[PDB]
């Protein structure tokens, strides 16, 4: 066990998935401006 | 099947997990890349 | 004379032949039976040698001792057909047993483990491997190689590239890792003892507490004073084994070429991607 | 030969630059040797040595260099070659007698070679004071003072399959011709190199139980049948190791001392040892 | 039947051990350290901790981000096929740029990835070399350690930068790979006419020789004389023990001379860096100022002639 | 792994290690077997050129020798089918199949090196069977490495390198080491003729040594040779230090290139798909294709003298030295 | 999830996942630069 | 977030970010160097 307590745990944990949610936002808009650009799935016929 | 971590060391078995299934997306996304019906940045016809 | 601390060493007994009949020194030099039989089989050699070297050439480098030819087989041959070369092997394996026997008796009477001998006989065992062992496989003593300077480097280039690529010898790979690693454990133990009994000017000499902790703050891990001899050790009988091995397969045990021999990774059911 | 790279007609940059090295390398292998001449040197040429008759030193070549001196961590400095270990050597009036008044004649011990200190059994001169670790604590110490090391470096190793991670403590000591000579009491481990150095016994077979004995752990064979065999010794020349001068401390006087007279045992434990195979 | 001192049989574990307390100003170390059953049979049984400073730190960087570089084009050469990747694994390399590019910076499928990986991997040895200088000092010991890996190094640029540079071409460097790379050293020798005729290359090969020669040597005496407690070697240097005097006087006696226990480390430390000082040079010597390293064998009397046994060719073309 | 006994023949003086180490259980035994010849047909009558409509290669032989070359060629290249194979039904005389257009030139061919190439085959010469051993295909032929568009801003590039290859005998060697000297003429020389450099007169690339073993790797394996057999490779460069076997091996070189640039290349655009290589080829000759692993072509069996028709007239214009070495008259645009 | 910090330390998480993060996106770079269709550097057209 | 450097040591980051921004400014200015359309000193038509 780490000495951090329950609060300070829950704490941490709140800024962590904030930050990663954070962190996730900033990835999912650098991906619609990729598929904006070039789309990565392509279709039965290929590109 | 709770027990399983009086038995397994919980801490060690969830970093080699993630380890191990890092391994094995990584292998598992490069074996399709390698495939012609399957690499989706070429996108070869199906 | 003698170190200042020698006289207390120098009993008699621990021979294994001779006993008191050879049991003396010579300067430094303890002499023994077998120290009798290494310096006969070493003038012998050398003068045999000489000789050699005076019916072709003085030339340092290009003083050549040649086996004799394949067509003769394992029979012996003429002595300027490489005759001379048999007689100087036998001398030479000779000069060299009786060296690890003489190294034997001194351990012996110093109250050491054999592992100098030991250690020596794997050299002895890959250069019999090269004039004996090899050479009776093929069938032929011709196979050795000759004794120059420069001559048995020729015969080292062609012995290699008879399988045409020897870097790709699963064997002559390991052993040169080995060869590799034993140089850099040497730099590292050596470069360590000296670091360590000779620090930075003013500081004191360190304790082996900084050995284990110099190591593992840079790589993690510390082997010991008595590892690092152990690996030292190690690292440099398994160059020598490897080495006997790698020349021992090729030819006896692999006619082709070197790199045809992974064929078989390339050929493995669980990689073949086709 | 011309092209780049030549010097003369005959002389090219890569022979100048082999023979630059061949300098080197003879003024390093000079340096080299020097550095092999600190310990043991000049060479002391006994009278029958000389047409002289007279003992002389010998340098040889190349010269021994200057002493070096050595800074020690408790505050001292030692200077190497050093003063009370080469007068030592050469003022002890050693047990022994050669068996030929020429030069490179062998020594024949008088007495017991074991506990004179001749040959395999000879120690050198050494510090009397035990060594100390860098934190400060004593360097070896046996188990009982030394309470933060437990015996096997693994717990599971040692209780499942305890051949291979053995703890000696309360095994029987076997000397060369199979004479129990004691019982293990006890394992003095280094704090510095984490090593079991020696064994301490009872020579309960071969003395009391109460007295306490050191058995070098590079002498003993330790078993898989709960024995530890020294070959080196008889049982019976146990009751003669050295004893310690405190019973919870050992010098690098002390540690000569034992392993020398373990040592002495590959030539002088039994008869026969001495004498050669044929 | 005698001990022969191969493995440890009887081991002790104490409390895992934190080093050497480092001056205020390093990084503080892992705290992670185990020990380990069978690493106690030959030597040291604890595994960590390790240091990590900022050069530490900042060679890790560099080194991953060369071995990524090298790893990703291996596996871009096999199609991403991860199959394909381990039956091609020996043979695998980044290839360095073409002849055409000379020095300049090629484009990054054209030798510039091998360029790129050429140049972090020189950094992360780099600061590697520093680390090691720093961590010897900062536990008041010398940098021997530090200054046999420099003269390693040496080698290292030597082959890979130094004498591509004088020879004005990256192509003439060595590619990241196994078999690739063993190719490069045959191609060096068969381009070069038989390094074995480089007289540093002969050097190099005696040190080499002499360097696994010695420690067979150095090796077997200490744990022929680990009776008497011959690997405590820094003890054995400042108080010369029995140990000493009869490893001095086991090759004393063998051939007439003899080093100390702090000597033969010295003999064994520059026979491992003149193995690798003296290679370097030979490999900065030819194609700059040696073209055919047989015909200055033969400028210079080296090369043995042989006699008649077979009929001469004779090149068609000449 | 492999067992004594083995096979050694010196090749060099004593102690140079210049040997030949073979396994006489590796050698199949069968595959260099010469066909036995068939019976002395009688020489006479009418010309086959004069008999026959569309003979343009065989005019000079008798009508019996033609028979008789025709049923060995059968044999020799296609057993299993018979007239069939490049003759349709009852039309002998109608060049429509392929394989009839193709064995017209390769009778030419085999008639141009039993004439002129004997600087390298001497009196052995060669046949249909030398190459083609009983089947349609002969089984060591070579494709043209493919030349995949590069990125020059991705990665991987293998540049011909850095793959396990049958034509590099499983060495990391340029793979196309076929199309620069068996088909181009690229200098194979890799070593300078001086002490000291002269990098602005010569400064060979490790990547054409590279490629230069490549090809040396596969003369070695395709001829059952090593390095030794033609070099002392201590002195590598020294043709007075060499075996003859190099300068055999020399206009072996230019007689592949000269079959292949000059008699299997013109017939690329006749040649089906099905039979092209990866990148659009036909099939090209190597040292294998007549070697089979064995320095002497079916066990050395001179077997083309029984068989006149396979040899051609000596041309008054070849010189051996004109196939990229000093000259390309004898090559093609 | 939020007792997943009292059994590993923090500081040692983030330093595993930020690494990760480097040499993930650091690959996934490169195999964007490898595709024809996705190497913005090479200015390749569709 | 000030709360960071409670977890993460401020001295140690400050240091670890700087080596690391060295290894990534020098790579991505050789990548660019090692481009047709972006080395700057070669000057190549974009
Ligand atoms: C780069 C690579 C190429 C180069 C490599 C290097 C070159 C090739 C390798 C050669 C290297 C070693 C060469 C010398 C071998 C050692 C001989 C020797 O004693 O040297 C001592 C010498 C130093 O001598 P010292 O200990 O200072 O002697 C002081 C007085 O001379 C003390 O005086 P003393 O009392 O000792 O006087 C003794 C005197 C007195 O003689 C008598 O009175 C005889 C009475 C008879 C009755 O003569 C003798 O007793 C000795 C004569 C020979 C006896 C032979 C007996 C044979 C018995 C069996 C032994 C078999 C071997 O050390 C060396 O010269 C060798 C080391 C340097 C080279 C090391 C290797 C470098 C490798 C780099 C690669
Ligand atoms: C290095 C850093 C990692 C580390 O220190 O690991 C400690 C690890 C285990 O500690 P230990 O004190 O050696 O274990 C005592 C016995 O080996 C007994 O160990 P154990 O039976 O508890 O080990 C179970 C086994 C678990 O393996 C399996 O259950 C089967 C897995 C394959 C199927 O663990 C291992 O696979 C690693 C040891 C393998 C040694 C033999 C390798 C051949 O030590 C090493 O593995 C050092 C490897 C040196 C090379
Ligand atoms: C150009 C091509 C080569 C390029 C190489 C680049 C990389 C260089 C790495 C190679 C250096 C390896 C040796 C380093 C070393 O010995 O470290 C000790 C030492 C440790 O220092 P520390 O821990 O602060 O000192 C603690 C105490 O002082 C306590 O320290 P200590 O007592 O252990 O140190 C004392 C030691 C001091 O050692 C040194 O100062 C090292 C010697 C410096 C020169 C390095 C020679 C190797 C370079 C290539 C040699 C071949 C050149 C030939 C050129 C054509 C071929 O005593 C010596 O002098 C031993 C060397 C004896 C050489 C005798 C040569 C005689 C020549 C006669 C010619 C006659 C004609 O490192 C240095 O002193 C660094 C100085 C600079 C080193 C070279 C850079
Ligand atoms: C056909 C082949 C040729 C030949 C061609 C060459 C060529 C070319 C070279 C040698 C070199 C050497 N040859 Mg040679 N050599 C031949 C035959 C031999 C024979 C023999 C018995 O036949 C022997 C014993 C040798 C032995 C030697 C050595 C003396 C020398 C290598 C020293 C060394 O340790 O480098 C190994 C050590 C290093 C290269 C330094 C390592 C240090 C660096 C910093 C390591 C970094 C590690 C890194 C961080 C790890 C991560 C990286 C990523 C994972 C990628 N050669 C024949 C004649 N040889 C080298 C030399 O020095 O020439 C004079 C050399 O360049
Ligand atoms: C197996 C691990 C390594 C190793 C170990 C090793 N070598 C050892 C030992 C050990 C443990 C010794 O104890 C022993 C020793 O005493 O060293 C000082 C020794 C030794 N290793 C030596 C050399 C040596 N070791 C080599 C290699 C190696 N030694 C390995 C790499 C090489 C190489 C690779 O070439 C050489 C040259 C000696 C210095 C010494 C043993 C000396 C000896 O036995 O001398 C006897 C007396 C003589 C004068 C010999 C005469 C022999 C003949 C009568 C004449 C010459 C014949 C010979 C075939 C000529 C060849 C010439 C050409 C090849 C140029
Ligand atoms: C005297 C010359 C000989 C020599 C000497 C020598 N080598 C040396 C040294 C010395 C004195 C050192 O001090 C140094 C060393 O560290 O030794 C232990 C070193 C060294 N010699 C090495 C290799 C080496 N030496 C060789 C040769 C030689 N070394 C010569 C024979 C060779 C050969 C034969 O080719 C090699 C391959 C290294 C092991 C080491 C130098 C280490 C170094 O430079 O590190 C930085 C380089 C990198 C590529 C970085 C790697 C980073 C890792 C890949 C990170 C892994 C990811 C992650 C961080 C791990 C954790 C995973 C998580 C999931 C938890
Ligand atoms: C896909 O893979 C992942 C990512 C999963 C991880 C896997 C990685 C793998 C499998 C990596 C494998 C690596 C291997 C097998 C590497 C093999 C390496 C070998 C054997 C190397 C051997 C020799 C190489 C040498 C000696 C190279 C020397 C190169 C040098 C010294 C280059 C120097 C370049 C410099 C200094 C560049 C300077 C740039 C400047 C700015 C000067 O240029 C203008
Ligand atoms: C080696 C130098 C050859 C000699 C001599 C002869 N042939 Fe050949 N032939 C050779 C090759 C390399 C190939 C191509 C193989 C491939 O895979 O494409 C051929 C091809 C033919 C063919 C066409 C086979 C087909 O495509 O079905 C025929 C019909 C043929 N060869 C006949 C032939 C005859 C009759 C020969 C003797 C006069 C002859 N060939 C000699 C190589 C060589
Ligand atoms: C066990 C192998 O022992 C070894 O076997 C080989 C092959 O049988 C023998 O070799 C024998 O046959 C080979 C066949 O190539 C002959 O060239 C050689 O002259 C002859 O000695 C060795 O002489 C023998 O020492
Ligand atoms: C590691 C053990 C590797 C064994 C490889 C066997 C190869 C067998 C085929 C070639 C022969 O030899
Ligand atoms: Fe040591
Ligand atoms: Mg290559």
């Amino acid at each position: 066990l780490t000495g951090l307590s329950d609060e300070e745990a829950k704490e941490f944990h709140s800024i962590f998935m904030q930050s990663f949610l954070i962190f996730t936002a900033v990835a999912v808009v650098a991906h619609f401006l990729a598929w904006a650009w070039r789309p990565w799935i392509p279709g039965a016929e290929g590109y | 099947m709770w027990r399983m971590w009086k038995i397994l060391d919980y801490r060690r078995t969830v970093v080699l997990a993630h380890v191990g299934m890092a391994v094995l997306a990584l292998l598992i996304h490069f074996i399709l890349l390698s495939t012609e019906n399957f690499n989706w940045l070429q996108g070869n016809p199906y | 004379a003698m170190l200042d601390f020698e006289k207390k060493y120098r009993v008699r007994g621990g021979t294994l032949l001779g006993g008191d009949l050879f049991d003396f020194w010579i300067g430094p030099f303890y002499v023994g039976i077998f120290g009798v039989l290494t310096a006969i089989f070493a003038v012998l050699g050398t003068v045999l040698i000489i000789y050699g070297a005076s019916q072709d050439t003085f030339n340092l480098w290009q003083i050549s001792i040649a086996p004799p030819d394949l067509s003769y087989g394992l029979a012996l041959a003429p002595m300027m057909e490489g005759g001379l070369w048999q007689i100087i092997t036998v001398c030479a394996l000779g000069a060299f047993i009786t060296w690890a026997l003489r190294q034997a008796e001194i351990s012996k009477k110093l109250g050491m483990g054999y592992h100098v001998p030991v250690a020596f006989a794997v050299a002895i065992l890959a250069y019999a491997t090269l004039v004996v062992f090899r050479p009776l496989l093929m069938g032929a003593w011709g196979h050795g190689f000759p004794y120059g300077i420069l001559s048995h480097l020729d015969w080292v280039s062609n012995v290699g590239y008879q399988y045409l690529h020897f870097h790709y010898n699963p064997a002559h790979m390991l052993a040169v890792t080995f060869f590799f690693t034993t140089t850099l454990a040497l730099a590292l133990h050596g470069g360590l003892i000296l670091s360590v009994t000779n620090p930075k000017k003013g500081e004191p000499v360190k304790t082996a507490e900084h050995e284990n902790t110099f190591f593992r703050d840079v790589i993690g891990y510390s082997i010991g004073s008595l590892g690092i001899h152990r690996l030292g050790l190690f690292l440099a009988l398994n160059a020598g084994f490897w080495s006997a091995v790698c020349i021992i397969i090729s030819g006896p045990f692999w006619t082709r070429g070197w790199p045809e021999w992974w064929n078989w990774w390339l050929n493995v059911p669980i990689w073949s991607w086709g | 030969m011309e092209g780049t790279g030549a010097l003369t007609d005959y002389m090219n940059v890569a022979q100048m630059t082999l023979y630059a090295f061949w300098l080197f390398l003879a003024g390093l292998i000079v340096y080299l040797r020097m550095e092999d001449k600190r310990e043991g040197y000049p060479l002391q040429a006994e009278a029958n040595e000389n047409c002289n008759r007279t003992p002389e030193k010998k340098l040889g070549f190349p010269a021994p260099p200057s002493p070096k001196v050595f800074k020690l961590a408790d505050g001292r400095s030692i200077q190497v070659p050093r003063a009370e270990k080469t007068d030592y050597e050469l003022n002890t009036q050693l047990r022994a007698e050669p068996t030929a008044p020429w030069d490179g004649a062998p020594l024949e011990p008088t007495g017991n070679p074991m506990v004179d200190g001749l040959g395999p059994a000879a120690w050198a001169k050494r510090e009397d004071e035990p060594e100390v670790t860098h934190g400060g604590k004593q360097k070896i110490c046996p188990l009982r003072v030394a309470t933060e090391f437990e015996v096997g470096m693994s717990r599971d190793v040692a209780r499942f399959w305890p051949e291979i991670d053995p703890d000696p403590r309360g095994y029987q000591v076997l000397g060369c011709d199979g004479k129990v000579a004691g019982k293990i009491v006890d394992i003095w481990v280094d704090r510095g190199e984490l090593r079991p150095m020696y064994l301490e016994m009872d020579l309960s077979g071969v003395g009391s139980s109460g007295d306490r004995v050191l058995l070098p752990i590079n002498f003993a064979r330790v078993g898989y049948d709960s024995k530890v065999r020294v070959n080196a010794i008889t049982g019976q020349q146990f009751t003669d190791v050295p004893r310690l001068r405190e019973a919870d401390r050992i010098s690098p006087q002390e540690e000569d001392f034992i392993t020398g007279y373990f040592g002495g045992g590959v030539l002088y434990a039994v008869p026969g040892r001495t004498e050669p195979f044929l | 039947a005698e001990y022969q001192n191969i493995f440890t049989r009887v081991q002790v574990r104490g409390p895992t051990d934190p080093g050497v307390e480092l001056p205020a100003a390093d990084w503080p170390r892992t705290k992670g350290a185990t020990h380990s059953w069978l690493l106690g049979k030959i030597g040291d049984a604890q595994v960590g901790p390790i240091y990590l400073g900022t050069t530490g730190v900042m060679s890790i960087l560099f080194g991953i981000v060369s071995i990524v570089i090298i790893g990703m084009n291996m596996l871009a050469s096999v199609d991403w096929s991860p199959l394909e990747f381990i039956r091609q694994f020996f043979w695998v390399a980044l290839e360095p740029p073409p002849p055409e590019y000379g020095l300049s910076l090629p484009p990054l499928n054209d030798g510039g990835w091998w360029l790129i990986a050429g140049f972090t991997l020189t950094l992360s040895v780099l600061l590697w070399f520093a680390r090691t200088y720093n961590r010897a000092r900062a536990l008041g010991l010398g940098t021997h350690v530090a200054w046999a890996f420099a003269a390693a190094i040496f080698l290292f640029l030597a082959i890979g930068f130094i004498w591509p540079v004088l020879m004005g071409s990256w192509a003439k460097s060595v590619p990241f790979g196994i078999f690739p790379h063993l190719d490069w050293t045959t191609a060096f020798s068969l381009r070069y006419g038989n390094l074995y005729y480089n007289p540093f290359h002969m050097l190099s090969i005696v040190f080499l020789f002499g360097s696994a020669l010695l420690f067979a040597m150095h090796g077997a005496t200490i744990l022929a004389a680990g009776r008497y407690n011959a690997e405590r070697e820094i003890e054995q240097i400042t108080d010369r023990g029995t140990a000493a005097e009869r490893s001095a006087l086991f090759w004393r006696w063998t051939m007439g001379f003899n080093a100390t226990m702090e000597s033969i480390h010295r003999w064994g430390y520059w026979f491992a860096i003149l193995c690798v000082i003296t290679g370097g040079i030979g490999i900065l010597l030819t194609g700059t100022v040696v073209e055919n390293w047989y015909l200055w064998g033969v400028h210079h009397g080296i090369a043995p002639e042989y006699p008649e046994f077979f009929t001469p060719a004779v090149d068609p073309a000449a | 792994c492999e067992r004594p006994p083995v096979d050694t023949e010196q090749k060099g003086y004593r102690g140079t290690g210049m040997e030949e180490v073979n396994n006489p259980r590796l050698r199949d035994d069968d595959l260099h077997l010469a066909p036995e010849a068939a019976d002395p047909v009688s020489a006479e009558g009418p010309r086959a050129g004069e008999i026959y409509q569309n003979v343009e290669v065989l005019d000079d032989l008798s009508v019996a020798e033609f028979t008789r070359l025709m049923q060995s060629m059968t044999d020799w290249v296609s057993p299993d089918e018979g007239c069939t194979y490049c003759h349709d039904g009852n039309d002998f005389a109608s060049e429509e199949l392929y394989t009839y257009q193709v064995s017209r030139q390769m009778i030419e061919m085999n008639r141009y090196v039993n004439a002129n190439w004997d600087s390298h085959m001497d009196d052995t010469g060669v046949t249909c069977y030398t190459c083609h051993r009983g089947e349609n295909l002969p089984e060591e032929s070579w494709f043209a490495e493919p030349t995949p568009d590069v990125n020059m801003a991705g990665l991987g590039n293998t540049m011909m390198q850095n793959l396990a290859s049958e034509k590099t005998e499983y060495t990391s060697l340029p793979r196309n080491a076929f199309e620069r000297y068996l088909l181009g003429h690229d200098d194979l020389r890799v070593e300078g003729d001086t002490i000291l450099p002269h990098l602005d007169e010569w400064d060979v690339s490790l990547q054409d040594t590279e490629a230069s073993y490549s090809l040396m790797m596969h003369m070695s394996a395709a001829t059952g040779s090593n390095c030794t057999t033609c070099h002392n490779t201590g002195r590598l460069g020294q043709w007075d230090e060499s075996p003859e076997e190099r300068e055999i091996s020399w206009h072996g070189i230019r007689m592949t290139r000269d079959i292949n640039a000059n008699w299997i290349e013109p017939l690329e655009a006749g040649q089906p798909e099905v039979r092209l290589g990866p990148t659009g080829d036909i099939a090209k000759v190597q040292c294998a294709t007549c070697h089979y692993g064995e320095q002497l072509p079916l066990d050395g069996a001179k077997m083309v003298d029984d068989y006149p028709g396979l040899m051609g007239e000596e041309d008054a214009d070849f010189d051996f030295l004109q196939f990229g070495d000093l000259g390309t008259d004898g090559l093609r645009d | 999830m939020w007792r997943l910090w009292k059994l590993y330390d923090p500081r040692r998480v983030l330093i595993g996942i930020f690494s990760w993060l480097a040499v993930l996106a650091l690959v996934i770079h490169f195999i964007l630069l490898s595709t024809d269709r996705f190497n913005w550097v090479g200015g390749a057209a569709v």
